[PDB]
């Protein structure tokens, strides 16, 4: 009946599992599953995740072991909070991260067990530190078709996550599938640390631990002498004269630009002369 | 501005609507018969000269620019007492 766009809500901690967890597999794809609350239509949120066997022989419904999970839930009671099961994931590593044909056979089911049991999948390929990659999609149920097929309200939350629109097969397979919005609940406490213990630890270690003379001023003046010439020539390339070459054309870069933060790495690293001592 | 958000945010779009207008009524619930030239052509008017007519308060509408090239009526027994320059509800009087 009615049925609104999903926000998932996922914690800085359900967020290791994935890329984690999928590491682990690499380069053949695993199954997970997802923790978390529901909390009402428009909303969800994925307060955990944990970590499931992966398939060597590939990717099947009943690589989830049901008493693995029983034995977990109770391992959870005892551990701060026991939030029941939500979901399912999967990696994909081996390509753009698409629900296979195993992936739509399990949605059926998981589906069944649970309410939404929202499709999520993750690469690790597509980038390595900016970008978010992963993947989610929520099954439309095909016997709706007889009904109206285009959910859902409050649009473009799905309309600017259908950007870039992913190639072909990917949006291929938009047919009986849309995917949900992943929006991080601020973890900055957590999120703050990430940041300080991350460039601490690369920022000399101590900040003082860093802190081939005259050679590497040798070497280097083959750069800024040797290598001005064959840039120099291009001035007087540029001369024609005059005109019969095509024109224009820019040789000023790069490597004006590269020797004068050659000097700045060499005159700051000389200021520990002056800096360090006194 | 987003209603993607929430799609109730785009019928909270009916906030924008709002009446707007002038109006030449004289004086409490009397309402009285002035006609006043305007040197502005019907294609303003459409809503797909030598003079023109307005009421006579129902008012009849105006441009902003409009406001400036339309004149107060000599030959009329009702006329404002102040000066005509800009829009909305003014005072005429009776000679
Ligand atoms: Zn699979």
């Amino acid at each position: 009946a009615v049925d609104t766009a999903e926000q998932v809500y996922i914690s800085s901690l359900a967020l290791l599992k994935m890329l984690k967890h999928g590491r682990a597999g690499v380069p053949m794809e695993v199954m997970g599953l997802m923790l978390g609350e529901f909390v009402d239509d428009y909303t969800v949120r994925v307060i955990d995740v944990f970590a499931m066997p992966q398939s060597g022989t590939g990717v099947s419904v009943e690589a989830v072991d049901p008493v693995f999970q029983a034995k977990m839930l109770d391992m959870l009671k005892q551990t701060g909070r026991p939030e029941m099961v939500v979901g399912w994931y999967h990696s994909h590593p081996g390509f753009g991260c698409w629900l296979s044909g195993v992936d739509i056979n399990t949605q059926q089911s998981f589906e069944a067990l649970s309410e939404r049991a929202v499709a999520v999948v993750v690469d690790p390929i597509q980038s390595v530190k900016g970008k978010v990659v992963i993947d989610a999609f929520r099954l439309i149920n095909a016997n709706m078709m007889v009904l109206g097929h285009e959910p859902r309200q409050t649009t473009s939350n799905l309309g600017h996550l259908n950007k870039p629109s992913i190639q072909a097969l990917i949006h291929g397979l938009n047919r009986h599938y849309y995917s949900i919005t992943i929006n991080y609940r601020k973890n900055e406490l957590e999120q703050k640390m990430l940041l300080n213990l991350h460039k601490k630890s690369w920022m000399e270690g101590l900040t003082l631990q860093d802190y081939v003379v005259k050679e590497m001023l040798e070497l280097a003046k083959n750069y800024n002498k040797a290598v001005e010439e064959e840039d120099k020539m291009t001035p007087e390339q540029l001369a024609i004269k005059n005109v019969g070459k095509q024109d224009p054309k820019r040789h000023l870069e790069e490597h004006v630009d590269v020797l004068m933060t050659s000097n700045i790495v060499q005159c700051l690293a000389a200021m520990l002369d002056t800096v360090v001592f006194k | 501005t987003q209603f993607w958000f929430w799609f109730p945010l785009s019928h909270f779009l009916s906030l924008a609507y709002t009446p707007t207008c002038v109006i030449g009524l004289n004086k409490d619930l009397k309402m009285p018969k002035v006609q006043y030239k305007s040197n502005c052509k019907p294609s303003t008017f459409a809503y797909p000269t030598a003079k023109a007519k307005k009421k006579e308060k129902n008012p009849a509408r105006v441009m902003p620019a409009q406001l400036k090239v339309l004149t107060m009526p000599e030959t009329c027994r009702y006329q404002p007492f102040k000066p005509l320059s800009i829009g909305g509800i003014i005072i005429l009087k009776d000679t």
